C-alpha cells in the first residue's frame, strides 16, 4: 500500500497563477482570502495612525504633530479601523466558510460577491486619499457630528472624499449582506435545516439583516450631508433642527453597526470552543434566541450615545440598553458551559478565544456603567469611553479574528501556522493591549476628554499617558510575529493531509479536504444534527451524544 | 504636463504632483512591467485551462 | 421554508411594538413632541422585515417541503442541477472603478467627472448584464 | 418545488432600499416639525393640477408592468416587450412631468438653497426621480437582453424581478405624494 | 523627565519581546527529529514522486550497497 | 475605600455630584462582583478541566440544561432592574430644576473659547439683587423669505447677552466666579458648532448646542449648591474643531460676600483680571494656563 | 481497519482527522531539506521529461526485485525513474522504466549510486538523495 506523494507541497504556483484570478474570480474562497489580506493592510495602516497619536500623547505639548494633524489622525484611524477593517472582515470570514458550513458549492450571486470586494476596496481608498490633499483628510471624527462636518466648518476636500468613500464602501456592504441572506435561504444542502446550521452561519445571516437596516440610512444621511456642502442645502441647519437630525440617523446606523462587527465574531468563538473542548456547544438553541434578541434590541437603543445632548428620552433608552446585557450574558454562560467538564488543550485558536472571554467582559461591564445616564453624565466624551470601546472592539474584531484565522488557516491553505510563534503573538498582544488600555479608565475618570491633541503638565495626565504609550508600542511590535508566521507558514508551513487538522470539528467544512476543491465538496455526509463532521468522523459517538444531550 | 490643472481640480499640492511624477517616472514603469509580464503569462494559463478541461 | 419566514416575523413584531411604544412615549414625554427622525426610522425598520417576511410567507405556502427543509432528508434527495453560477468575470471590477470615478467627481464637485462616471457605470453594468447573453458574431 | 433565488435576492435588497428612503423621510419630518405654522412656507405653492395626473400615470405604469409579467410567465417574449415599452414611455413621462414641475417651482423662488422646505422637498422627490431613472435604465437593459437569446425561464425571471423594483418605486411615490401634497 | 519617558517607550517593548520570545521560540516544535543513520528506520516506508511531467516493462537498472 | 472604588472620580462639590458618586461606587462594586464570578469560572475550568494525559474516552456530551438556562436568565434581569431603579432615581435628582434660582449664568461657547455672562442674581435672603438682561443687543441679530421659518441661518437670536460678561482669550483662560453654597443655573448656547460644558468636580456635563430650542434640547441645568470654595478646571468635551483641546476654562468659587463684592467692580467697569485681584484672589486661572501659540516645538 | 477519527465517505474518499497540535505528515527530516529535495525532484524531472521517484524503506531479502514492484506505484511507470534506499539494509537500488532506456540513464545510474553513497557515509540521508537526483537528472535528455 504505497502511494506516491511529493516530499513537500508546492510552495507557490507558477508565474501568472494569481494575477488574472484576482480580478476575475467568482470563487468565495479566493474572494474571502483577498478580504483578509486587504483587511490586514488597512489594520496595519490604521494601527500606524494610532501610534502617531499615542506617541504624541506621551509627553505634554505638541512635539511633532499639530492640532489639525492629530484631529485628522483619529478621524481616519476610526474610519479605517471600524469601516475599512472590521466591517469587511465580517464578510471576509463569511465568504470563507459559510458556503462550506451549509454544504453549498458557491454563494448565491458569485458576480455580485466579487463586486462587493472591489467596490469596498476602491471606496476605502477614496477616503484614505484625503491625506495627499494639502488641506488633509477628515479631521471631524468618525461620528462626523453636525454642523462641524458643514462646508463652513469643514471646507476642505478631505471631508468630501471621506463622505463619498463611505458611500461606495457602504454599497458593497449592502450587496454583501444581500448575498448572505440569499445564500443561507436557498443554497442549503439537503438535510441541513434552519436549526441545524452552525452558530457562525446563524450569526452572519442575522448580521446581514442588521446591515440592510443600518447601512442604507447611513447612505441617505451622507447624501444629504453632501447636498449641504455642495448644493448649499439646509438639511442639517441648526436652526432647522438638523443638529439632532444628523445625530439620530448616524446613531441609528452606528449601534447596529457595532453589532454587525460583534455577532459574527461571537459565532467564530462559538465554533472554536466545542472543537477544543471535545464537547457539544452548550445551549445551541438558546444561543440562536440570544443572537436574535441582540439583533432586535440593537435597533432601538441608538440614543444612549446621546445622553449628554439632553434631547432624548432617557428612561426609554436606558431601560432598553440594559435589556441587551441579558442575552449577551447568556452567551458567556453558554461558552463557559461549553468548556465546563471538558478536555481543554489550549491551542492557538483556543488560546485566543479564551483571551476574548477575559477581555470582552471588562468592556461589557463598562458598557452597563455607561448605559445609566447618571454615570454617563460624567464619563461621556472622555477616555473612559475610549477604554470601554477598545475592550469590546478588541475582544472581538481582533481576538476572535485571530482565533478564526488560526482556526481556518489550515482549511484554506493546507498548511498549519506555527504554534510556538502563535503563542508568542497572543501573549504579546494580550500584555500590550492590557497595559495600554487599563490605565485609560483612570484617565477619563480623572477629567481627560477624548479627541485631545495636547494637555498641560499641571493636568496630571502625564504618568498614565506614558504607561499607555508603552503598552501601545507592545501592540505594534506584536504584529511582527503574526506577519512573519503568516508569511512563512503559507509556503513553508506544516502540510495538512487530513480533512480536520483539529480532530473534533463540528461544522461541515471539516468534512472536506484542505484546501477544499473549487466546488467545496466531493461528497456529503448525512446531516442529522449541528455537528455532521463530528458524527461522520466518530460514528461510535452518535449514540452517546443523543443520550447525554440533556443533563 | 497637466500637473498644475490636476493640482487645482483634484486638490493636490503642486510640489507633490511634481515629485509624484518624478518618483513615478522610474517606479511606475517597473511596477507596470512586472504586472504586465505576470498578466500576459496568466492569460496563457487561462487558455490552457479551457484546452484541457473545456468551456 | 417555514422557519425562514418565522425569523422575520419575530423581528417584525418587536420592531412594530418598539416603533408604536416609542412614538407614543415621546409624544407625551419627550421635549418637543414626537421624535420624528428617530420614529420614522423605527416605523420603516418594520417595513424592511415586513416586506421580506410577507414574501417568504407567500413563497413558503406555494412550495412543498424542500430537501433542506426536511428533518430527516437523504443526500441523494437533492441530486440534480442546481442552477447557473458565473465561473469568472472581470466586469465587477470595472463597475467598481466606474462607480468610484463618479464618487470622486461628486466629492470634488466636478460636473464633467460625474457625467463620465455615470456613463461608465451604465456601460460597465451593461457588460455585466449582457455577459452571459451575447450571441455569436454574425460576421 | 424551488425558491426563486433571483427573486429572493431582489426582494431582500428592495427591503434595504426602503431604509434609504427612511433617512429622506426623517429629514422632511424633522424640518416639518420646526416650520412653526407655515408648511410649505411662502412663496412655495404646490399645485395638484399637475402632480395628480403625473402620479396617476406612474400608478398606471404598475398595471402595465404587471401585464408584462403575465406575458413573461406565459413565455410570450413579444407580449413582454410590448407592455414594458408602454411602461417605459409612461415611466419616462413621470420624469418629464416631475422635471416640468421643478422648473416652475424654481422660477417661483422654491430652490434647494432658497428655503429649508426646498431642501427636504427636492432631495426627497429628486432621489426618487433618480430611482425612476434607474428603473428606466433597467427596462432598456432587460429589453435589450430579450433580443440576444431565446426566451428562457431565467430570462423570464429577470423580467419579474425588474417589475418588483418598479412596483417598489411606485409604492414609494404614493407615500411621498400623500405626505407632501396632502399632509401639509 | 524626557529621557526616562523615551527609554520606557522604546525599551520595554523590545525587552518584553526578547524575554517572551526566549520562552516560546526555544521550545521544541511538533516537527519530528531528524533521522540518523545509526538509529534503525522505525518510520513507515516513504514513496516520493514528482508531479512533472503532467499525465509495466522495466528497461533495467543498477544496484549498490554502502 | 471610596478613594479606590471611585476609579479616579473626583469627590464632587455639589449635592448632585455626591449622589452621583455614591451610585458610581455601588455600580462598580456590583460590576466587580459579577466580573470576579465570571473570571473565576473561566479560570476554574481552564486549570482543572484541562485534557488529563490518561483520559481515553471523550467527555460527557451534554449541551442542554433547561433549569440552569432559566436561572441564569432571570438573575441578570433582576440586577439590571435594581440598577435601573437607582438610575432613574439619581437622574431625576440631577436634572431637577428649581423654579426660583438665585444665580443664572449665560454660558456661550464658540470656536474656540468660552464666554460667561451673569443673566440674573437674586439671593434667597434678599441681600443681593441684580438683573443682567441686556435686550438692547440681543435683538440686533434679527435677519429676515428666510430659508428657515422666515429667518436666515445667521439669525443668532437664540444667543443671550449680558451687561457683565467674561470673554475668553487665547492668552487668558476665562474664569467664572460663583458664590459658595448658592444655587446656580447654567444656560448653554453655542454659536457655530457643538461644544461641551464639563467640570470634572461637578461630575456632570451637557453638550452646548446651537439653536437648542429648535433642536428640542434642554440646555438648562442647575446645581443645588457648591459646598466648598476654590478653583476648578473645565474642559470642552464635544469635538468642535482645530482647538478643541485648547479651549479650557476655570470655575472660581468664592464666599457670597466676596461674590457680591466682585460684581460691584465688574459693574464699575473693571475687567475680570483686576476684579478678582480686588477680592484678594489671583487675577489669572491657577488650575489651568493658556496654551502656547507655537503650533509646536518645531515652529 | 481505519485509524481513529477516520471515516469512509460515500464516494470512497477517506476523511481523516488529527489531534490538535499534531502533524499529519511528520516526515523525520527538516522542512528546508524536504524543500530542496522537492526542488531537485520537480526541476530534475522537468529538465529530463522523466518522472523521478525516491523511496526509503525496507527492500526485503533481494533489493533488486523489490524496487521493480515499488516502481509500479509511481505514476506513469514506463517513464519513471525510482531511487530506492534502505537505511537498515545499507543498499541502494535504481530502477527505471522502458521509455527511460536508451536516453542516457545507463551512464547516470552508477553515477547517482556512487554520489548518494559518498554522502551516505557522512550521516546525511536527504543530502545523499538530493545529490543522487541532481547527477541522475543531469545525465538524462528530454523525451
Ligand atoms: C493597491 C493597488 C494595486 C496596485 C497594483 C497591484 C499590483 C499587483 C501585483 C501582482 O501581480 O501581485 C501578485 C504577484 C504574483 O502574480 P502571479 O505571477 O500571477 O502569481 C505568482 C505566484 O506564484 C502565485 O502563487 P499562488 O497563487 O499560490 O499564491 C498564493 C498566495 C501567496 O501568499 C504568500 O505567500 C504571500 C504572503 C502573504 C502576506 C502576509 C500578510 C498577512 C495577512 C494575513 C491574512 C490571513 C489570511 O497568494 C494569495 O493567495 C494571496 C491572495 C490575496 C491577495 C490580495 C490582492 C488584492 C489586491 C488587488 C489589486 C490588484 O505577487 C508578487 O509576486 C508581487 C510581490 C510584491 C507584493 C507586495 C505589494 C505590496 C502591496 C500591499 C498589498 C495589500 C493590498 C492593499
Ligand atoms: C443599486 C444596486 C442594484 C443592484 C442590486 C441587485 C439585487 C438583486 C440580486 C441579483 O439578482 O444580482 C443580479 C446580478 C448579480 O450578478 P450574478 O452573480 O451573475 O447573479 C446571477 C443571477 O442569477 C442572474 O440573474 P440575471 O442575469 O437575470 O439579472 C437579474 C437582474 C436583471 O438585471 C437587469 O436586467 C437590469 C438591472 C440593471 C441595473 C440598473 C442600472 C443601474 C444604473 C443607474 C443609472 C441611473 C442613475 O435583476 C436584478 O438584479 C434587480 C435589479 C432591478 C433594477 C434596480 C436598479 C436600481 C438603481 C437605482 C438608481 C439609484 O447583478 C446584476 O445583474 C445587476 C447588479 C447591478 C450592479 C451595479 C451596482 C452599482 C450601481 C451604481 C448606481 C449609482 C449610479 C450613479
Ligand atoms: C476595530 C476597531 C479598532 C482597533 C482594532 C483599534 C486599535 C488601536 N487604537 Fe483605536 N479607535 C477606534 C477603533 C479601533 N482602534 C475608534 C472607533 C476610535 C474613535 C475614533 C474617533 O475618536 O473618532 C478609536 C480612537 C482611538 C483613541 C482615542 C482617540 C482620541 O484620542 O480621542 C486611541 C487612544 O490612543 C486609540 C488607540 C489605539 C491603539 C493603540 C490601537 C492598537 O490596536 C493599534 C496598534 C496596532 C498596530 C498594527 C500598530 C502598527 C504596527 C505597525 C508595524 C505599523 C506599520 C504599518 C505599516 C508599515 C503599513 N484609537
Ligand atoms: C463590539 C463593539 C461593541 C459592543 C459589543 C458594545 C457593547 C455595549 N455597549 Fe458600546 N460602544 C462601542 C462599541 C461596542 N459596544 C463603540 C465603538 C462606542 C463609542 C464609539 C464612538 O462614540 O466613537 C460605544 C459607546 C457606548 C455608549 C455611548 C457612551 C458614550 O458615548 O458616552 C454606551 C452607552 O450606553 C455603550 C453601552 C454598551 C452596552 C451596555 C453594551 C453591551 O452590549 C455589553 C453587554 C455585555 C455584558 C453585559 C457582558 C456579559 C454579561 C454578563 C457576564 C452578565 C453580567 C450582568 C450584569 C452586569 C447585570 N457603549
Ligand atoms: C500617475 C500616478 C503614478 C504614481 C505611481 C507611484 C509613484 C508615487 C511616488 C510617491 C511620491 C510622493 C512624494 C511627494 C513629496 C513632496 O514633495 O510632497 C510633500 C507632500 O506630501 C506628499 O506629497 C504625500 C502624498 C503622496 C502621494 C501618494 C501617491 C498615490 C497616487 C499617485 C495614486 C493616484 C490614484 C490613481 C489614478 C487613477 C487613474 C487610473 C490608474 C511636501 O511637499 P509640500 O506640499 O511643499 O508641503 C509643505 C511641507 O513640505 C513643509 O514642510 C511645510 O509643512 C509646508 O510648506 C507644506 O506646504
Ligand atoms: C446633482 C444635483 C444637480 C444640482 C442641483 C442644483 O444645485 O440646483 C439648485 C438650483 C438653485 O440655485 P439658485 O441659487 O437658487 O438660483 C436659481 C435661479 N433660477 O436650482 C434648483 O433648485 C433646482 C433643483 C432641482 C432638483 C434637483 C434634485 C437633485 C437630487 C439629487 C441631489
Ligand atoms: C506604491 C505607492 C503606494 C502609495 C505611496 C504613498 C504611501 C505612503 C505610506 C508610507 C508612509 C506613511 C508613513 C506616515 C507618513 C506621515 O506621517 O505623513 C507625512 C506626510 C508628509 O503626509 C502624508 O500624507 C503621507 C502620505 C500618506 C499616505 C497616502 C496614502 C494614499 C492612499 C492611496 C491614494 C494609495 C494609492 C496607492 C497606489 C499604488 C500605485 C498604483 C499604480
Ligand atoms: C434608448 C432606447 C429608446 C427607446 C425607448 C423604448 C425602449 C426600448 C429599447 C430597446 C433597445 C433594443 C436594443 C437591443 O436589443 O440591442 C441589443 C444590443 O444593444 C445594446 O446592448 C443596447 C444597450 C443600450 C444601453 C444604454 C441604455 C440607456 C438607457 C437610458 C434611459 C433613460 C441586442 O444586440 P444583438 O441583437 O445581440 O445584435
Ligand atoms: C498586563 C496588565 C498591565 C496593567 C498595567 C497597569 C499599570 C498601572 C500603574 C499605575 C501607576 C500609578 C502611579
Ligand atoms: C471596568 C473598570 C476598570 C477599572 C480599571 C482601573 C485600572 C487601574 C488604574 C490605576 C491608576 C492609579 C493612579
Ligand atoms: C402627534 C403626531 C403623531 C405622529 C404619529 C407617528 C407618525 C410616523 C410617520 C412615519 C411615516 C413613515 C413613512
Ligand atoms: C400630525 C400629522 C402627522 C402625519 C404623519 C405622516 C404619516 C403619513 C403616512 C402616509 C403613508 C401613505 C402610504
Ligand atoms: C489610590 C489608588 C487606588 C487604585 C485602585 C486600582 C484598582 C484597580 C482595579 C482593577 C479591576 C480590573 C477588573
Ligand atoms: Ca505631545
Ligand atoms: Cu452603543
Ligand atoms: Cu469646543
Ligand atoms: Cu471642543
Ligand atoms: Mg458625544
Amino acid at each position: 500500500e504505497l502511494e506516491a506523494r511529493r516530499p513537500f507541497p508546492e510552495r507557490m504556483g507558477p508565474k501568472g497563477n494569481l494575477i488574472y484570478k484576482l480580478i476575475t474570480t467568482t470563487d468565495h474562497k479566493l474572494i474571502g482570502i483577498m478580504y483578509c489580506v486587504v483587511c490586514f493592510a488597512f489594520f496595519l495602516v490604521g494601527g500606524l495612525m494610532a501610534l502617531f497619536m499615542r506617541t504624541e500623547l506621551a509627553m505634554p505639548g505638541l512635539q511633532f504633530l499639530s492640532n489639525e494633524q492629530f484631529n485628522q489622525l483619529f478621524t481616519m484611524h476610526g474610519t479605517v479601523m471600524l469601516l475599512f477593517y472590521a466591517t469587511p472582515i465580517v464578510f471576509g470570514f463569511a465568504n470563507l466558510v459559510l458556503p462550506l458550513q451549509i454544504g453549498a458549492p458557491d454563494v448565491a450571486f458569485p458576480r455580485l460577491n466579487a463586486l462587493s470586494f472591489w467596490l469596498f476596496l476602491f471606496g476605502a481608498l477614496i477616503a484614505i486619499a484625503g491625506f495627499i490633499t494639502p488641506g488633509g483628510a477628515a479631521d471631524f471624527g468618525w461620528t462626523a457630528y453636525s454642523p462641524l462636518t458643514d462646508a463652513i466648518h469643514s471646507p476642505g476636500a478631505g471631508g468630501d472624499l471621506w463622505i463619498m468613500g463611505l458611500a461606495v464602501g457602504g454599497l458593497g456592504t449592502i450587496l454583501g449582506g444581500v448575498n448572505m441572506i440569499t445564500t443561507v435561504v436557498c443554497m442549503r444542502a439537503p438535510g441541513m435545516t434552519m436549526f441545524r446550521m452552525p452558530i457562525f452561519t446563524w450569526n452572519i445571516l442575522v448580521t446581514s439583516i442588521l446591515v440592510l437596516i443600518a447601512f442604507p440610512i447611513l447612505t441617505a444621511a451622507l447624501f444629504g450631508l453632501a447636498a449641504d456642502r455642495h448644493l448649499g442645502a439646509h438639511i442639517y441647519d441648526p436652526a432647522n433642527g438638523g443638529v439632532l437630525l444628523w445625530q439620530h440617523l448616524f446613531w441609528f446606523f452606528g449601534h447596529p453597526e457595532v453589532y454587525i462587527i460583534a455577532l459574527p465574531f461571537f459565532g467564530i468563538v462559538s465554533e472554536i470552543f466545542p472543537v477544543f473542548s471535545r464537547k457539544p456547544i452548550f445551549g445551541y438553541t438558546t444561543l440562536i434566541y440570544a443572537t436574535l434578541a441582540i439583533a432586535a434590541l440593537s435597533v432601538a437603543v441608538w440614543a444612549h450615545h446621546m445622553y449628554a445632548t439632553g434631547a432624548v428620552l432617557l428612561p426609554f433608552f436606558s431601560f432598553m440598553t440594559f435589556l441587551i446585557a441579558v442575552p449577551t450574558g447568556i452567551k458567556f454562560f453558554n461558552w463557559i458551559g461549553t468548556m465546563w467538564k471538558g478536555q481543554l488543550t489550549f491551542e492557538t485558536p483556543m488560546l485566543f478565544s479564551v483571551g476574548f472571554l477575559i477581555t470582552f467582559l471588562l468592556g461589557g461591564l463598562s458598557g452597563v456603567l455607561l448605559a445609566s445616564p447618571p454615570l454617563d453624565f460624567h464619563v461621556t466624551d472622555s477616555y473612559f469611553v475610549i477604554a470601554h470601546f477598545h475592550y469590546v472592539l478588541f475582544g472581538t474584531i481582533v481576538f476572535a479574528t485571530y482565533a478564526g484565522i488560526y482556526f481556518w488557516f489550515p482549511k484554506m491553505t493546507g498548511r498549519l501556522l506555527d504554534e510556538r510563534l502563535g503563542k508568542l503573538h497572543f501573549w504579546l498582544t494580550f500584555i500590550g493591549f492590557h497595559t495600554t488600555f487599563l490605565v485609560q479608565h483612570w484617565l477619563g475618570d480623572e477629567g481627560m476628554p477624548r479627541r485631545y491633541a495636547d494637555y498641560l503638565p499641571t493636568d496630571g495626565f502625564t504618568t498614565l499617558n506614558v504607561i499607555s504609550t508603552v503598552g501601545a508600542f507592545i501592540l505594534g511590535v506584536s504584529m511582527l510575529p503574526f506577519v512573519w508566521n503568516v508569511f512563512k507558514s503559507w509556503r513553508y508551513g506544516e502540510p495538512v493531509t487530513v480533512d480536520d487538522p483539529w480532530g473534533y470539528g463540528n461544522s461541515l467544512e471539516w468534512a472536506t479536504s484542505c484546501p477544499p476543491p473549487r466546488h467545496n465538496f466531493t461528497e456529503l455526509p448525512r446531516i442529522r444534527s449541528e455537528r455532521p463532521a463530528f458524527e461522520l468522523h466518530y460514528p461510535h459517538m452518535v449514540e452517546r451524544m443523543r443520550a447525554e444531550a440533556h443533563v | 504636463c497637466m500637473n498644475d490643472i490636476i493640482a487645482l481640480k483634484f486638490h493636490i499640492s503642486l510640489n507633490a504632483t511634481t515629485w509624484i511624477g518624478r518618483i513615478g517616472m522610474v517606479v511606475l514603469p517597473a511596477i507596470v512591467y512586472f504586472v504586465a509580464y505576470r498578466w500576459a503569462i496568466s492569460l496563457q494559463r487561462s487558455d490552457r485551462e479551457v484546452l484541457e478541461h473545456g468551456v | 421554508m417555514h422557519i425562514e419566514a418565522r425569523l422575520f416575523e419575530i423581528l417584525t413584531a418587536f420592531f412594530a411594538l418598539a416603533a408604536v411604544v416609542y412614538a407614543v412615549l415621546t409624544a407625551m414625554f419627550a421635549t418637543g413632541g414626537v421624535e420624528w427622525a428617530g420614529t420614522t426610522a423605527l416605523v420603516l425598520t418594520t417595513g424592511l422585515t415586513l416586506i421580506t417576511g410577507t414574501f417568504f410567507r407567500f413563497v413558503a405556502r406555494r412550495l412543498d417541503t424542500r430537501p433542506e427543509d426536511y428533518e430527516d432528508a437523504e443526500i441523494s434527495d437533492g441530486a440534480g442541477e442546481l442552477g447557473f453560477f458565473a465561473p469568472h468575470s472581470w466586469w465587477p471590477i470595472l463597475i467598481s472603478l466606474s462607480f468610484s470615478t463618479a464618487a470622486v467627481g461628486a466629492a470634488l464637485w466636478l460636473p464633467w467627472l460625474i457625467a463620465a462616471g455615470v456613463a461608465f457605470v451604465i456601460t460597465s453594468v451593461c457588460g455585466l448584464v449582457f455577459e452571459y447573453y451575447w450571441g455569436p458574431e454574425k460576421h | 418545488n424551488r425558491p426563486n433565488m433571483v427573486s429572493v435576492g431582489t426582494i431582500v435588497w428592495l427591503s434595504s432600499e426602503l431604509m434609504f428612503f427612511a433617512g429622506l423621510f426623517a429629514m422632511y419630518f424633522t424640518a416639518r416639525a420646526q416650520a412653526g405654522g407655515a408648511w410649505p412656507p411662502e412663496p412655495t405653492e404646490l399645485n395638484l393640477a399637475l402632480a395628480v395626473p403625473v402620479t396617476l400615470v406612474l400608478i398606471a405604469s404598475s398595471f402595465t408592468c404587471q401585464m408584462g409579467v403575465f406575458a413573461a410567465e406565459r413565455g410570450d417574449v413579444f407580449g413582454l416587450r410590448r407592455w414594458y415599452v408602454i411602461t417605459f414611455l409612461m415611466g419616462l413621462f413621470f420624469v418629464l412631468g416631475q422635471g416640468y414641475e421643478y422648473i416652475h417651482l424654481v422660477e417661483h423662488g422654491t430652490t434647494i438653497p432658497g428655503s429649508a422646505y426646498g431642501s427636504v422637498f427636492y432631495l426627497a422627490t429628486g432621489f426618487h426621480g433618480l430611482h425612476v431613472i434607474g428603473g428606466l435604465v433597467a427596462f432598456v437593459l432587460l429589453l435589450a437582453r430579450t433580443k440576444m437569446s431565446k426566451f428562457t425561464p431565467a430570462q423570464a425571471t429577470a423580467a419579474i424581478v425588474v417589475s418588483y423594483y418598479w412596483h417598489f418605486v411606485d409604492i414609494v411615490w404614493i407615500a411621498l405624494f400623500a405626505t407632501i401634497y396632502f399632509v401639509r | 523627565s524626557t529621557a526616562l519617558t523615551h527609554g520606557l517607550i522604546g525599551g520595554v517593548p523590545l525587552v518584553l519581546f526578547a524575554v517572551l520570545a526566549l520562552i516560546f521560540l526555544t521550545r521544541k516544535g511538533p516537527h519530528p527529529d531528524t533521522y540518523k543513520m545509526s538509529d534503525p528506520w522505525t518510520h513507515a516506508p516513504i514513496l516520493w514522486a514528482a508531479e512533472e511531467p503532467r499525465e509495466v516493462v522495466i528497461g533495467g537498472g543498477a544496484s549498490g550497497k554502502w | 475605600w471610596s478613594d479606590a472604588l471611585a476609579l479616579g472620580w473626583p469627590t464632587g462639590i455639589t449635592p448632585e455630584a455626591k449622589l452621583n458618586r455614591e451610585l458610581w461606587i455601588g455600580s462598580v462594586i456590583a460590576s466587580f462582583a459579577v466580573g470576579a464570578i465570571v473570571w473565576g469560572l473561566i479560570f476554574w475550568t481552564s486549570a482543572f478541566h484541562r485534557k488529563k494525559a490518561t483520559d481515553t474516552e471523550l467527555p460527557r456530551q451534554f449541551g442542554y440544561n433547561m433549569p440552569l438556562e432559566l436561572t441564569l436568565t432571570v438573575i441578570p434581569f433582576l440586577i439590571i432592574s435594581v440598577l435601573f431603579y437607582f438610575t432613574v432615581v439619581v437622574q431625576e435628582r440631577m436634572m431637577h430644576k428649581d423654579p426660583n434660582p438665585e444665580v443664572v449664568i449665560d454660558v456661550t461657547a464658540f470656536q474656540w473659547n468660552w464666554k460667561f455672562g451673569y443673566q440674573k442674581i437674586a439671593f434667597a435672603d434678599g441681600s443681593f439683587d441684580y438683573d443682567g438682561a441686556d435686550p438692547e443687543r440681543k435683538e440686533a441679530m434679527t435677519s429676515r423669505v428666510g430659508p428657515i421659518r422666515g429667518m436666515t441661518p445667521e439669525d443668532r437670536t437664540y444667543l443671550n447677552f449680558d451687561k457683565i460678561e467674561t470673554l475668553g482669550t487665547s492668552s487668558e483662560i476665562p474664569v467664572l466666579v460663583l458664590p459658595a453654597g448658592k444655587r446656580i443655573e447654567f444656560v448653554l448656547n453655542s454659536a457655530d458648532v457643538i461644544h461641551g460644558f464639563w467640570v470634572p468636580e461637578f461630575l456632570f456635563k451637557r453638550d452646548v448646542l446651537p439653536e437648542p430650542k429648535a433642536n428640542n434640547s434642554d440646555n438648562v441645568f442647575q446645581v443645588s449648591e457648591i459646598q466648598q470654595t476654590g478653583a476648578f478646571v473645565g474642559r470642552c468635551t464635544e469635538m468642535c474643531g482645530t482647538f478643541h483641546a485648547m479651549m479650557n476654562f476655570e470655575v472660581r468659587v468664592v464666599e457670597p460676600n466676596d461674590f457680591k463684592a466682585y460684581i460691584d467692580q465688574r459693574n464699575a467697569g473693571k475687567t475680570n483680571a483686576e476684579a478678582l485681584a480686588a477680592i484678594n484672589q489671583p487675577p489669572l486661572a491657577i488650575t489651568t494656563e493658556p496654551f502656547e501659540s507655537r503650533r509646536g516645538e518645531l515652529v | 481497519d481505519l485509524p481513529y477519527g477516520s471515516a469512509l465517505t460515500s464516494s470512497g474518499r477517506i476523511s481523516a482527522v488529527t489531534e490538535p497540535g499534531e502533524l499529519s505528515v511528520h516526515y523525520p527530516f527538516p522542512t528546508m531539506d524536504l524543500v530542496v529535495l522537492d526542488d531537485a525532484l520537480k526541476y530534475g524531472s522537468r529538465a529530463a521529461k522523466a518522472r523521478f521517484a525516491v523511496y526509503i524503506g525496507p527492500l526485503g531479502a533481494d533489493t533488486a526485485a523489490t524496487a521493480r514492484e515499488i516502481l509500479a506505484n509511481v505514476p506513469t511507470p514506463e517513464n519513471a525513474v525510482l531511487l530506492a534506499v534502505s537505511p537498515d539494509q545499507r543498499a541502494i537500488e535504481v530502477v527505471y522504466g522502458a521509455d527511460v532506456k536508451g536516453r542516457g540513464i545507463e551512464s547516470a545510474a552508477p553515477l547517482g549510486v556512487s554520489a548518494a553513497a559518498a554522502s551516505f557515509k557522512e550521516g546525511n540521508l536527504i543530502d545523499g538523495l538530493i545529490s543522487a537526483v541532481r547527477v541522475m537528472s543531469a545525465g538524462v535528455s528530454p523525451a
